[PDB]
DNA sequence: AGCTATGACCATGATTACGAATTGC
DNA sequence: ACGAATTAAGCAATTCGTAATCATGGTCATAGCT
């Protein structure tokens, strides 16, 4: 700011993060996939209308997140809320076909899948939090 | 104060860009008694009014001070 | 590839920053600052005009990556 | 009582300028 | 037209729709002659 002031020519990267990447390093880089942490979620809520992100009003009935170091899949499911209670979710009538009343998941997938249901949005979003401590995605 | 007609419309921004482009930031700069100089660009009217700011001297152009006074 | 945080790929500027910053450093030298400029608008790529009637035998030829050429 | 030339109209056709969505080098 | 603190791949091109404006065909109305 002081040489901006005086109006020489302040020469050098402004931004230190890739700086001391530079310094740090400097040879080239030799990484790794699988020590890297890559984590994919998606969320399903039940409601009269459309959710908003911006106000959250409704309660969060679905959760899954797939993590890679343990290429896990963790399933949250909500038994009751005021849109409706409902039972638990099996694993052998989803890899079922449609017309037996299945969902025709592929049974592979069924192997990595990791299931804790929950009554209350409250336990479940506790245990969403320390899993996310436990687990930190890169 | 330094005027002229028209001055912040092409004799500023002229003189500016010539002497950053054959001389140098470094030259460009002595002209400010601080060495402070600095470009805004004003997209009104068309835009293209890259409005040059020294920092010591005042431009005062002669063009809008007529129109307004 | 570039030493940046991941992110920054989402940006070609920082990345292009970055790796030429990596070259330079390597050979000793140092980057200017940032500058200041404006937004302009230069000419750019060309295209013919063709006559839109039906070409029996057309040959087609390009340079492999005219830009960096 | 009917054919027909012509004005009004009502919409129709056509041209221009501008905003927008989409390619493609 | 001075807000004032600040920030992140580019341009050339077609095609369609909308809004504004001028020219006009089909048809209706007027009417005039037979
Ligand atoms: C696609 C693209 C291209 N360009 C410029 C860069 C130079 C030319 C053609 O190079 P391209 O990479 O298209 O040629 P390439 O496919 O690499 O060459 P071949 O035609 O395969 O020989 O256009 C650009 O500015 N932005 C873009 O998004």
């Amino acid at each position: 700011k002081r040489m901006e002031d005086i109006g020489l020519e302040a020469l050098g990267m402004n931004d230190f993060k890739l700086a001391y990447i530079s310094d740090t390093y400097g040879s080239e880089i030799v990484y790794d996939r699988k020590f890297v942490r890559v984590a994919n979620c998606d969320i399903e809520v039940t409601g009269d209308k459309f959710p908003d992100p911006m106000k959250a009003e409704y309660e969060i009935d679905a959760i899954t997140h797939y993590d890679s170091i343990d290429d896990r899949f963790y399933v949250f499911d909500l038994l009751n809320s005021m849109y409706g209670s409902v039972s638990k979710w099996d694993a052998k009538l989803a890899a079922k076909l449609d017309c037996e009343g299945g969902d025709e998941v592929p049974q592979e997938i069924l192997d990595r899948v990791i299931y804790m249901p929950f009554d209350n949005e409250r336990d479940m979003l506790m245990e969403y939090i320390n899993l996310w401590e436990q687990k930190r995605p890169a | 104060i330094f005027t002229g007609w028209n001055i912040e419309g092409f004799a500023v921004p002229y003189i500016m860009n010539r002497v950053k482009m054959i001389l140098g930031e470094r030259s460009m700069k002595r002209f400010s008694p601080i060495g402070r100089v600095k470009s805004k660009l004003i997209q009104n009217m068309y835009g293209s009014k890259e409005i040059y700011s020294i920092d010591g001297v005042s431009i005062l152009d002669y063009l809008d001070l007529y129109k307004k006074f | 590839y570039a030493k940046m945080p991941f992110s920054g790929v989402m940006s070609p500027i920082k990345t292009w920053d970055a790796i030429i910053f990596n070259s330079l450093k390597g050979e000793h030298k140092v980057i200017p600052q940032q500058g200041s400029h404006v937004k302009q608008s230069f000419p750019g790529a060309f295209v013919f005009e063709p006559k839109p009637i039906a070409r029996r035998y057309i040959m087609s030829f390009d340079l492999t990556s005219l830009y960096p050429s």
